């Protein structure tokens, strides 16, 4: 699913869900452990927001 | 991608742990957990799977209400304080690759015994790289699984990081 | 097309473990290193450092010391103002109007 | 000037009359020796500044200019030679060529007494900065920003062309020292502030001035490693230099003319310092730390006063040696993997542990630590834009808080953390490549001992 | 129990996503397909980081793709915040100086500036 | 004069000569540790000698030594300050440090980088003692940032874990925005004052020091952790546990409360002022402490405690007691840091566990670990006659008996019951009871480094606080006349807070399993400021720039590269697409030449 | 060593030892320590270095500038008289900053001196430094960064004009 058409200039980028890289399972055997990414899935448009040094989205118990 | 066990069996650990978190005294945590299990087994014959789930379901609401703000994680466990601790001292085996002669003069032994491994590594490459294109379906693998080597002097296929990871106390 | 492949990258230091990634040759590779070393380290930032240091009075800044001690020492000496509002005597101006 | 110019000069056939293999053996060398007389320019008074003859004249400001300029070249060599290493010979001896090229026109374009003589060899450094960029980068863009570089420039030079050749009419000379006496003040009127425009927007282009800097980023990307060190390190002083010297005859009018270039410099460093904390590109990270050192610059040479004037100089000589180190330092890690995104190799310090000082080091340069001379020249435009109004503190407090953030950021994210695992050809730092960093550090903390010989001619 | 009230910052729990349970065998199929691209993908990038004789870098066209997208295209950014602190300190300068004339504004030791 | 001012410098020489050899490579790496703890040692002995001729006669003095920089009417020059509070509290950070270095010596045993971590310990120290000596604003900055980058580096020291690198950064972001207090106040006095020189700034002695002092009042709340510049000093238990120790007693934190004292002169005449720091410091002592009510981990317990003694000294502060602030610092350093040190002793006895819900029954198998432990929760909660007593205990009676805030007060005096408390959950959750630590059984406080190190903090922790009240000079009028309730407060809501933990701690064994309160979850996550915060703030800052006004669209899409370009791409294609006809460029001639005439008259 | 009219300081006035106490001052024995251990080998190491000065004694000056004509008496343009007479005013502008600088340095002394009594004992120092600070503010401050000589003069002459402005009307 694109962006919005608009002036932004996303293009044909993904849209991937708002969620930060804390959020992916640790105990899985991503291609780089710190980002918990994996070699050639789309990275978030804001995934430099989203690394686990900077935003977190986790659920909270209140 | 999780069964309805599975999800069962994952709610039951969470729960003990968070049990575990609050009432911290074993005796008090023996007493308890006693009668969280049996709430389990009061239902574990459940044949009705609509009913079974939303048991799971209320469950999962009953532990987000319940659950500790501060529960206790293993030190070395994702989050705890002790977690990735020894990476910065965690260095990948081809750093050696670089070593000065100088440097490698002082180990003879241990880099004499690096050179049958390489070699080992080279010679079972072409064997490892064969055997997953003959089992592969054509569309691709459908699951991150690999196979076992088949023959007697084969090696599993894709095992050189595996077998000569960093130790994980590695200084 | 008819074009070259993209060549692999050299490693200087397999050729020469004793690189200092100047050059291949390892003759020339030496030279270059102390030359750099020799001429930057030895000489500009040495004796540059040096050169610096006894900069004979930078801009007049310890004269300009010496000099107002002078004239604090003549100015109170004789019960004059240590410093006067009006930079230029104005017996030399003439205001208009 | 001359015996600097005419050896300067002799590096040229010293260079295609070397032996095949000693042109950057004998091209650095001599290029040292050159750096080191360098510093009998230091022979600066009180009151006088050093007037050689008709043409050429040293004061504090252009001295510790022309210094930078010098000690640059034999680095410029140094950081180059690796990666022309396939060159054939004589295009390495023509790049060489232009580096030696470029240095003649800064030592004459920081020396000249005549306005026109400084706007002749102002312009001249275009034409070398535009073939190395444009022959010697190496992506497909390196024609475009050599483009965006080109244009820009003139779409400003060429106005400040007319302004000065009016000047010259009106008054009867361009001559630096007579324009220090005889110069009038400027009357209200939009004759006036036209003259005004043209006498500073070629200048703002160069620094570059927010709103007006993003042919920089592009150049950046698209310069080789020599191109990168000498735009960053001495041509985006040129503006500010320019604009040192040329708001002498702009008095009073700057008093209200400044207005909306000190609210482009000071909201534009905010947001480029904002810029940075996202930037996915480490060469275009610190194209944008620049432009956002450059801002308080612009200010304080706007703000006209004694402490500003202090300041900006010192800025100009700090953030030269820093943001061409930080790009020598991003250069060696492209060298090794061949791009220049930040985020592709992490954990560098656990596979090169000096290198990792060397970036610690720039970072806290470029952060501004005290007492480095980074902080003096920032310190002192903060306390001359506080006079100026109160309020700008907020803006410089909150500029330094960001600072701080991607200077870090930077550090942490290429050097901390876990090193990627599928990268393996991270080779040990060459005795070159340690030597390169250490000729920008070492230079840069030794000033601290003795800040007054880049606090200009207010000190 | 009240409910969850996601935010942006702090996304619903999987274990109280309706979604989670409600498993249909469509939504088996796209799991299904989704690991299927994640193993091609894993299969690639091993075939690769396991190959003895690679020295580099595996070039990834994802990480390649959000560069190149992050990096095209060259209120906190036009006029607006210009023209507000233009007047901040416009109205702070103009103030001053008034005081100044009037010899109201206290500078008794202020001769540094 | 000459052997005073002699030994003053070469303590700090003295302290930069390990940092010498290291960098010129001159000197043996097989035990460069024991060499920096023996350079602290020995500097020790040589401060104390100063110290001796100060506590005789009052010797004070300052040492202007280098001639700098001068900017015009503005002298800089390195310039050491020998008074009251550098000859009191270099000895204390010293004495401190040296129980610290020969700790970590036992603590960080196993660390490759050991020699590394001990220059980073011995550079932190340099650039305090750099802070408590300096006598002019600028060198005093000088200290000021260097506590701060070297915290960073000293936070960050296991910097493949990203929590780690987290923290460090969060604690320079913090300090900095405390900074912007720090160059606002330079900036005031160089434009007010023309000075950068505490000599001159007292002796003008401003009175319109709103801004001035509402700066440094800021600085001092990001370095000293004061309330909403606070979260960083708990999240600083990412460093190892001897960085704990000497960031929370001797070096980084008491740096806030430091400024303020050294600008005494100024905020005794400011009321204003006064109530400002009043108020943060009450805030801030309560709330931290309510914080550590319900933490589990044992460092992050000791962590609020330093925040919460922190606003304690702060309120000193603003009640016009600054020579009592500085004496709850000498005496806090002491009881602080081996707190730490037996915190670091459990841990590393029970496999880096640090979750006091996993310790349990070490009062005898740590009998030493223990009676430290002890008395350093009975200085800290103001038992009578150890060295918390000595600070607390006046400041408690000079708040009560003040003209002061009714509201900061009764904070003030809650915080203290709390203390009691969670010093009493320490004590309870890791010596008393049962174990609850796995079962194979690695606890060993038998190393003569960790004997010993603490050893000399426990007789410092018992007897600093009476050697150090009876020998300092009386510099104000201790109130000493009030009633019966106003003397004794300290010591019984400290008693109740002591009974009501029990009733707490107790009833933890009950067979009663209870749901959590709203005020426990407002406890244990800290009020939510980080979670709300370092969320919120990050996401608006981060999304700021990487982002509609239709004026600015006049303007952009007029001139830019892209506008400009087309234009004359279009103008190219109009000029040059011609059909190549004679009769056609013709018929144009015969327009020009009519036009010519016709509207221009250029036939005239 | 300096000029003690420039630098002034009071006679010290130290109180004799008046012991109360049989315990000995360790503070006596170790100032006999310094001295013998620390002081009487950095003396003998400085005598033998003035011995090898007196060897070679040679001089230097302190440069004199003639008055020139100032700015007011420089024509219109006339750059010859005028470089000479802005050279002279800088000159006196840098020695006018190092007079405050050297009444800033008596401030900050007696301050540091007089100790808690510096509100009362320093008046005097106080006194002078405000005039001086008051008149040099009034000779270079607000001229801008490319100040000069005919600024100055500009800045005066608005002066003079307020002050026989303001006696008009009185
Ligand atoms: C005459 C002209 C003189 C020319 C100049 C002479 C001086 C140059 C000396 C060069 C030789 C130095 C040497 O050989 O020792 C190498 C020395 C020891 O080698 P090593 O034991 O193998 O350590 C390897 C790492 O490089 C070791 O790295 P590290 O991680 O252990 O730390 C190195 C250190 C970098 O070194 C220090 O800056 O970085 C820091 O610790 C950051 C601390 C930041 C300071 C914070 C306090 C600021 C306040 C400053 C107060 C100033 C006083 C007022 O290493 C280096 O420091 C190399 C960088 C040299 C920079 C010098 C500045
Ligand atoms: C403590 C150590 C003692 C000490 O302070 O040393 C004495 C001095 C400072 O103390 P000082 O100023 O009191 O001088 C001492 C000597 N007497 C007593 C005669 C005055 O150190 C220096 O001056 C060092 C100057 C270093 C600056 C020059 C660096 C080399 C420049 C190379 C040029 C290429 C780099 C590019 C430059 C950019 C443009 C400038
Ligand atoms: C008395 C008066 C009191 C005055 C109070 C005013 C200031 C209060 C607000 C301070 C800023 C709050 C944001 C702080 C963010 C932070 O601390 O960084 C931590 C954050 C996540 O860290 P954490 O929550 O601890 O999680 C660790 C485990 N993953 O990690 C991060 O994401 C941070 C790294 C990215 C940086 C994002 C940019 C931050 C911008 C906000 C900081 C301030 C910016 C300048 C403005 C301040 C001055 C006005
Ligand atoms: C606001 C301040 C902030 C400062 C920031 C800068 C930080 C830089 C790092 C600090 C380094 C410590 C510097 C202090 C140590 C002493 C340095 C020194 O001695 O300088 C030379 C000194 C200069 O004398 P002075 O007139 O005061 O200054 C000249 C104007 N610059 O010359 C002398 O006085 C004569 C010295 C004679 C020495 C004889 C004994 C030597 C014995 C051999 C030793 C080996
Ligand atoms: C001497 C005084 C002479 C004054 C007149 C000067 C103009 C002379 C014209 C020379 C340029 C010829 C090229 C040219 O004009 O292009 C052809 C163009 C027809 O193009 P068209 O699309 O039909 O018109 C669009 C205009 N907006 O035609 C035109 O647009 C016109
Ligand atoms: C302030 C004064 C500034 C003076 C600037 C100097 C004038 C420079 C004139 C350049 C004009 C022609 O420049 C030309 O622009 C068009 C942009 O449409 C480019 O054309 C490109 O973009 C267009 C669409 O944008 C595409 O349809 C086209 O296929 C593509 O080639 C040309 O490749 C370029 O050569």
């Amino acid at each position: 699913e694109p962006y919005p058409d608009d002036g932004t200039g996303y293009g044909d980028y993904p849209k991937l869900p708002d969620r930060s890289q804390q959020e992916r399972d640790p105990w899985y055997d991503w291609d780089h452990p710190d980002l918990r990414l994996n070699w050639g899935e789309p990275m978030h448009w804001d995934l430099d927001m989203y690394i686990r040094n900077r935003v977190d989205t986790s659920p909270t118990p209140v | 991608y999780l069964t309805h066990q599975q999800k069962v069996l994952r709610l039951y650990k969470r729960a003990l742990r968070h049990l575990e978190s609050w009432c911290i005294h074993r005796d008090k945590y023996r007493y308890f957990a006693c009668l969280l299990r049996a709430r389990f087994d009061e239902h574990k014959n459940e044949k009705d799977m609509v009913k079974a789930t939303q048991l799971l379901r209320e469950a999962e609401e009953e532990f987000w209400h319940g659950q500790h703000p501060q529960p206790y994680i293993f030190p070395e466990s994702p989050g705890g304080t002790s977690y990735e601790r020894y990476e910065c001292y965690k260095v990948p085996e081809w750093c050696l690759d670089d070593w000065h002669p100088s440097e490698k003069a002082m180990y003879p032994d241990y880099f004499a015994k690096r050179e049958q491994w390489k070699k080992l590594r080279r010679e079972s490459w072409e064997r490892e790289v064969k055997q997953l294109q003959e089992e592969t379906p054509v569309g691709g693998p459908r699951t991150e699984a690999l196979p076992p080597a088949r023959k007697q002097g084969d090696l599993p296929p894709l095992w050189w990081h595996i077998v000569t990871r960093p130790r994980e106390r590695p200084m | 097309w008819q074009e070259d492949p993209e060549p692999e990258d050299e490693n200087l230091y397999e050729k020469n473990p004793d690189s200092h990634g100047y050059d291949k040759d390892p003759a020339v590779d030496i030279w270059n290193m102390r030359v750099v070393f020799f001429f930057g380290f030895s000489i500009v930032l040495v004796l540059g450092s040096t050169f610096v240091a006894y900069l004979p009075d930078y801009r007049m800044q310890e004269w300009a010391r010496r000099e107002a001690e002078r004239l604090v020492k003549y100015r109170e000496a004789h019960g004059l103002p240590i410093m006067e509002s009006n930079c230029f005597d104005p017996s030399k101006i003439q205001l208009p109007e | 000037m001359l015996k600097y110019i005419i050896p300067t000069i002799m590096l040229m056939p010293l260079t295609w009359l070397s032996k095949n293999n000693m042109i950057w053996v004998n091209s650095t060398a001599h290029s040292l020796l050159i750096s080191f007389t360098s510093l009998l320019l230091m022979n600066q008074f009180g009151d006088n500044s050093l007037n050689f003859s008709l043409l050429f004249f040293s004061d504090s400001l252009s001295t510790p200019l022309l210094i930078l300029t010098m000690w640059l070249l034999p680095l410029m060599l140094m950081a180059s030679q690796h990666h022309l290493s396939k060159e054939n010979l004589t295009r390495k001896k023509l790049f060489i060529t232009m580096l030696i090229s470029l240095q003649l026109f800064l030592i004459m374009t920081f020396t000249a007494m005549e306005l026109i003589l400084f706007y002749i060899l102002f312009e001249a450094t275009l034409v070398p900065t535009l073939i190395i960029i444009t022959r010697w980068g190496n992506q497909t863009e390196r024609l475009n920003a050599g483009l965006y570089f080109l244009f820009y420039t003139l779409a400003g030079s060429l106005p400040l062309l007319v302004a000065l050749i009016y000047i010259q009419n009106t008054v009867g000379s361009l001559n630096f020292l007579m324009l220090q006496y005889w110069v009038q003040p400027v009357h209200n009127s939009w004759s006036n502030v036209f003259m005004w425009l043209a006498c500073m927007m070629a200048f703002m282009v160069k620094m570059p001035l927010y709103g007006l800097h993003l042919w920089l980023p592009k150049a950046h990307v698209e310069a080789p490693i020599a191109g990168s060190m000498v735009l960053a390190a001495v041509l985006l002083k040129l503006g500010g230099y320019g604009m040192l010297r040329i708001t002498l005859i702009l008095n009073p009018m700057t008093d209200f003319m400044a207005y909306p270039f000190i609210m482009l410099s000071l909201w534009g460093m905010i947001m480029t310092s904002s810029i940075c904390l996202r930037q996915t590109d480490l060469k275009s990270l610190i194209a944008y730390s620049s432009v956002s050192h450059m801002a308080l610059v612009i200010v304080a040479i706007l703000i006209q006063t004694p402490w500003s004037y202090m300041g900006a100089t010192a800025l100009m000589i700090a953030h030269g040696l820093t943001s061409s180190m930080l790009f020598c330092l991003a250069n060696s890690n492209y060298e090794r993997i061949h791009s220049r995104t930040m985020i592709l190799a992490r954990g560098l310090q656990t596979l090169l542990p000096l290198m990792a000082t060397w970036w610690l080091l720039a970072s806290l340069t470029n952060l501004a630590l005290p007492p480095t001379i980074n902080l003096i020249g920032e310190l002192f435009v903060v306390m001359s834009t506080f006079s100026w109004s109160n309020i700008t503190i907020i803006l410089m407090g909150v500029n330094m808080v960001i600072t701080a953030l991607y200077s870090l950021y930077m550090l942490i994210m290429t050097q901390r953390g876990k090193y990627t695992y599928h990268i393996n050809n991270i080779s040990p730092s060459f005795t070159r490549e340690n030597a390169l960093m250490s000729l920008h550090i070492l230079p840069l903390l030794l000033l601290t001992l003795n800040p007054k010989i880049i606090l200009g001619p207010l000190y | 129990f009240p409910k969850y009230e996601a935010s942006r910052l702090s996304s619903l729990p999987t274990t109280l996503d309706p979604a989670e349970y409600d498993i249909s065998s469509e939504t088996r199929k796209a799991q299904a397909e989704r690991l299927a691209i994640r193993s091609r993908l894993k299969r690639e990038y091993q075939l690769q980081y396991y190959d003895p004789s690679r020295r580099g870098v595996i070039e990834d066209p994802a990480l390649v793709r959000w560069t190149y997208a992050r990096s095209a295209n060259i209120a906190l950014f036009g006029i607006g915040p210009l023209v507000f602190w233009y007047y901040v300190f416009k109205t702070d300068r103009d103030r001053k100086e008034k005081l100044i004339q009037e010899g109201k504004l206290d500078r008794t030791f202020n001769i540094s500036y | 004069m000459n052997m005073f001012s002699s030994l003053s410098l070469v303590t700090l020489l003295l302290l930069t000569m390990p940092i010498m050899m290291m960098s010129f490579n001159t000197y043996k790496p097989s035990n460069y540790p024991l060499y920096v703890k023996t350079a602290i040692s020995y500097a020790f002995i040589t401060s104390m000698i100063p110290t001796m001729m100060f506590i005789h006669s009052g010797q004070e003095l300052i040492i202007s030594n280098w001639h700098w920089l001068t900017i015009q009417t503005l002298k800089l020059s390195l310039s050491f300050k020998m008074d009251y509070f550098s000859m009191m509290f270099i000895p204390v950070a010293l004495f401190v440090t040296w129980s610290i270095m020969e700790f970590s010596m036992w603590y960080m045993y196993s660390d490759p980088n050991i020699n590394k971590f001990f220059k980073y310990l011995l550079l932190f120290l340099i650039t305090m003692l750099i802070l408590v000596t300096a006598n002019n604003l600028f060198q005093l900055f000088i200290g000021w940032e260097g506590v701060g980058i070297m915290s960073f580096l000293l936070i960050g020291w296991w910097y493949g874990r990203a929590d780690a690198n987290t923290a460090a950064l969060q604690a320079i972001l913090y300090n900095r925005i405390g900074d912007i207090g720090f160059i606002l106040a330079m900036a005031w006095f160089l434009t007010n004052l023309n000075t950068w020189d505490l000599q001159q700034i007292f002796m003008l002695n401003p009175s319109d020091s709103n801004m001035p002092l509402i700066g440094l009042a800021l600085a001092a709340t990001g370095k000293s952790a004061q309330f909403g510049l606070h979260p960083w000093l708990p999240s600083a238990m990412e460093g190892p546990t001897p960085v704990s120790a000497l960031l929370h007693s001797s070096t980084m934190v008491v740096a806030g409360i430091f400024l303020l004292i050294r600008f005494y002169p100024l905020t005794e005449n400011n009321k204003y002022i006064q109530s400002i720091t009043l108020c943060l410091g009450a805030i801030t002592t309560l709330f931290t402490a309510m914080c550590a009510l319900t933490q589990n981990d044992i460092k992050k317990i000791i962590a609020f405690s330093t925040s919460s003694q922190l606003g304690l000294m702060m309120v000193t502060i603003g009640i016009n007691q600054p020579y009592l602030a500085f004496l709850h610092i000498c005496t806090h350093a002491f009881f602080k840091a081996m707190l730490f040190m037996c915190s670091g002793s459990i841990i590393h006895s029970l496999n880096d566990e640090q979750d006091i819900r996993k310790m349990g029954g070490l009062f005898k198998a740590m009998p030493f670990t223990t009676t430290a432990l002890i008395v350093g929760s009975l200085a800290l909660t103001g038992m009578p006659f150890l060295t918390g007593f000595y600070s607390k205990d006046l400041i408690i009676e000079a708040a009560n008996t003040s003209y002061t805030n009714a509201w900061a007060l009764l904070m003030t005096l809650i915080a203290t019951s709390f203390t009691a408390i969670y010093s009493t959950r320490i004590i309870f959750f890791a010596l008393l009871g049962q174990p609850r630590f796995p079962t194979l059984v690695n606890i060993n406080e038998n190393n003569p480094l960790l004997i010993n190190s603490i050893k000399r903090l426990l007789i410092g922790s018992l007897f600093a606080g009476y050697i150090i009240s009876n020998n300092i000079p009386p510099t104000t009028i201790p109130q000493m006349t009030m009633p019966y309730y106003l003397k004794t407060t300290a010591l019984i809501v400290t008693i109740l807070g002591f009974i009501l933990a029990l009733e707490i701690s107790n009833m933890t064994k009950n067979l009663k399993y209870h749901y959590p309160s709203n005020a426990f979850k407002f406890s244990t996550l800290l009020g939510y400021f980080p979670t709300i915060m370092h969320r919120l703030a990050p996401y608006m800052n981060l999304s700021m720039s990487q982002k509609s006004s239709l004026l600015d669209l006049i303007w952009l899409e007029a001139i830019l590269p892209k506008t400009i370009s087309l234009a004359q791409m279009k103008a190219s294609t109009l000029v040059t697409n011609q059909k190549g006809l004679i009769k056609l460029y013709f018929l144009s001639f015969l327009i020009t030449i009519l036009i010519s005439m016709i509207l221009f008259n250029f036939h005239e | 060593s300096w000029d003690k009219d420039v630098y002034p300081e009071p006679p010290r006035r130290t109180p004799a030892p008046s012991p109360q106490t049989s315990l000995p001052n360790p503070i006596t024995y170790l100032t006999k320590a310094f001295d013998l251990l620390v002081d009487r080998p950095v003396t003998l190491v400085r005598e033998f270095i003035e011995r090898q000065h007196a060897k070679n004694k040679y001089y230097y000056y302190h440069r004199e500038f003639r008055r020139v004509p100032d700015i007011t008496e420089c024509q219109e343009k006339d750059v010859l008289c005028m470089f000479e007479a802005e050279m002279q005013w800088r000159r006196d502008y840098k020695v006018d900053q190092e007079i405050v600088n050297i009444i800033q340095e008596r401030l900050k002394a007696c301050q540091q001196r007089e100790g808690e009594s510096h509100r009362q004992n320093c008046a005097k120092e106080l006194e002078q430094f405000t005039q001086v600070v008051k008149a040099y503010q009034d000779r270079y401050h607000d001229l801008g960064a490319h100040y000069s000589a005919r600024k100055c003069l500009a800045k005066q002459k608005q002066r003079m004009l307020a002050e026989r402005k303001a006696a008009k009307e009185a």
